């Protein structure tokens, strides 16, 4: 359910959010860690989601991990920076949910349940399975199958989710995508 | 070529507040990340506090959490480490290191290499111990040893609170067989040490051996004739 | 959650001998464990970074290899400059850069028996009200040298201050100084004092005892 915020034609100071949190990871693909903050571009997109810091390996530019295929992805062509950080908990503004959840399996199960072809989400799109899934997964490896009507397209549409659980403190994942523009680079930091 | 300069050695009191400044140059200020580490004397290295100056995000060691606050000023390129509730354990040397600067060939903000280090500051914690003057106590020659070949005599420096003292023998004439011992803190909140020289028994009668003690903070030179 | 165990400290390698040191992480860092060389009394120096690549300007073919929790550091040829304390740093998920305990590297030489001495407090020192008895050990190759104080043949605990000099470059030898801790009072109660050092080099335990000195 990665919350998505898009910022257009606005000057900024990304440090204000980072200083409030305690950052543990800042990987910038195809760009320098501060190059995105130092140089200014057409638009900036920021995503925030309940993602465990512990699955650091699962979040990667290229990985065979479940999130890449189903939970979340970033455009390869555009430079992408991912921030793994932690709220101090001094602020009471952000409260905590039950437990972290991720989609381990999203696939085109056939009307037979023999041959299976996986459904891989592209960048910038919510998975088709997430519409069937709710907000949190109650039990480990919960699988949801929705009866499909001919108008829907028929066949079997299935979804699955897996338990992660959460520590006292909150671990969050941030996805940043930066777009260059011909002249409209107006989103910027005697 | 990143350059780091740190504050001079500071002597304070337990329950006081210490502010040490790490100044950097030779690398982009936004790109470097300053990490503060403490080396206890004769002890394993420990890390307390990691801060990225441009982002301003601060992560602290669990042992020192809530006791150390680090603030960095990008304009002056100065990083200040603040520690309160000072304790005897706190006394040690503090080192600040800037990870490899990015903007060209890095993507974990640390990654390649990481850390350059600084001169370091030795902070000493004394409850009420102000600068004292070193007292040289002679090591008595009782001629108890039965070995003619080896005779060992020395001078004991005591009653001086500040850390650094230097002692020469015969005005530095004999640099062989000298075994100066590193100063050790004692319950009385001051340091004490002894320097020993081994000479043949016949030489001890023929020539006198002088130990000269120099203390920078006291600014006092004392010579004892043995 | 994160703890570090290093290779046994004080590894014994003579010059020109291969040195292998391994530090184990609590969990699976996998790709991040830099090796740091610390010179005593001075700032540390970088060595192998990520445990996969040498920092620019590091010679002697310092080799670091491994994956996950296990990591290794091998120096094929040993040199006098090379000997130094060695630490390892865990980085990434930078919630807590945990430095390893560290391993001391020292030259290995034939065990040397330690010379035993004892110094009585001077008459001026007694008039000062300070009573100090110092026993000096010298020229012992093994770092370990347990030292005890005997009064009326009884061990004294918490009354010992120990100072060990670093190995001489010329002789590679160590010296130990033990102090009474300056018992200003109660010196009158005991008329006898003894200092004993336990050492592999000594064939038998040797005790230097001064009673009613001067």
């Amino acid at each position: 359910n990665f919350k998505r915020l898009v910022f257009t034609n606005c000057n900024y100071n990304l440090t204000k959010l980072l200083s409030l949190f305690s950052v543990n990871d800042f990987t910038c693909s195809q760009i320098s860690p501060a190059a995105i903050a130092s140089n200014c571009y057409s638009s900036l997109i920021l995503d925030y989601f309940s993602y465990p810091l512990s699955m650091k390996s699962d979040l990667s530019v290229s990985s065979a991990g479940p999130i890449s295929q189903f939970n979340y992805k970033q455009s390869f062509s555009n430079p992408t920076c991912l921030i793994l950080a932690t709220v101090p908990h001094n602020l009471t503004t952000i409260t905590k949910p039950l437990k972290y959840s991720y989609i381990n399996k999203c696939s085109r199960l056939l009307s037979d349940d023999r041959t299976e072809v996986p459904q891989l989400v592209n960048a910038n799109q919510y998975s088709p399975c997430v519409s069937i899934v709710p907000s949190t997964v109650w039990e480990d490896g919960d699988y949801y199958r929705k009866q499909l009507s001919p108008l829907e397209g028929g066949g079997w549409l299935v979804a699955s989710g897996s338990t992660v659980a959460m520590t006292e403190q909150l671990q969050m994942g941030f996805g940043i995508t930066v777009q260059y523009g011909t002249d409209t680079n107006s989103v910027c930091p005697i | 070529e990143v350059q780091l300069v740190q504050s001079g050695a500071e002597v304070k009191k337990p329950g006081s507040s210490v502010k040490v400044s790490c100044k950097a140059s030779g690398g982009t200020f936004s790109s470097y990340a300053i990490c503060w580490v403490r080396q206890a004397p004769g002890q394993g290295l420990e890390w307390m506090g990691g801060i990225i100056p441009f982002f301003g995000t601060v992560n602290y060691a669990q042992k020192f959490q809530g006791r150390v606050t680090i603030t960095a000023d990008e304009s002056t390129s100065t990083v200040y480490m603040e520690l309160s509730s000072l304790r005897s354990e706190d006394t040690a040397v503090y080192y600040c290191a800037n990870s490899y600067c990015s903007s060209t060939n890095c993507y974990r903000y640390y990654q390649n290499g990481l850390d350059v280090w600084g001169q370091g500051t030795t902070v000493t914690v004394s409850s009420a111990w102000s600068t004292k003057g070193p007292s040289v106590f002679p090591l008595a020659p009782s001629s108890k040893s039965t070995s003619g070949g080896t005779a060992a005599l020395g001078c004991l420096v005591k009653d001086y609170f500040p850390e650094p003292v230097t002692v020469s023998w015969n005005s530095g004439a004999l640099t062989s067989g000298v075994h100066t011992f590193p100063a050790v803190l004692q319950s009385s909140g001051l340091y004490s040490l002894s320097s020993v020289v081994t000479v043949p028994s016949s030489s001890l009668g023929t020539q006198t051996y002088i130990c000269n003690v120099n203390h920078k903070p006291s600014n006092t030179k004392v010579d004892k004739r043995v | 959650a994160i703890r570090m165990t290093q290779s046994p400290v004080t590894l014994s390698a003579s010059v020109g001998d291969r040195v292998t040191i391994t530090c184990r992480a609590s969990q699976s860092i996998s790709s991040w464990l830099a090796w740091y060389q610390q010179k005593p009394g001075k700032a540390p120096k970088l060595l192998i970074y990520k445990a996969s690549t040498l920092q620019s300007g590091v010679p002697s073919r310092f080799s670091g290899s491994g994956s996950g929790t296990e990591f290794t550091l091998t120096i094929s040829s040993l040199q006098p400059d090379d000997f130094a304390t060695y630490y390892c740093q865990q980085y990434d998920n930078y919630s807590q850069l945990t430095f390893g305990p560290g391993t001391k590297l020292e030259i290995k030489r034939t065990v040397a028996a330690p010379s035993v001495f004892i110094f009585p407090p001077s008459d001026e020192q007694l008039k000062s009200g300070t009573a100090s008895v110092v026993c000096l050990l010298n020229n012992f190759y093994p770092r370990e040298a347990k030292v005890q104080w005997k009064v009326d043949n009884a061990l004294q605990s918490g009354n010992s201050q120990e100072s060990v000099t670093e190995q001489d470059s010329k002789d590679s030898t160590y010296s130990l100084s033990s102090t009474l801790t300056l018992s200003k009072a109660d010196y009158e109660k005991h008329k006898v004092y003894a200092c004993e050092v336990t050492h592999q080099g000594l064939s038998s335990p040797v005790t230097k005892s001064f009673n009613r000195g001067e």
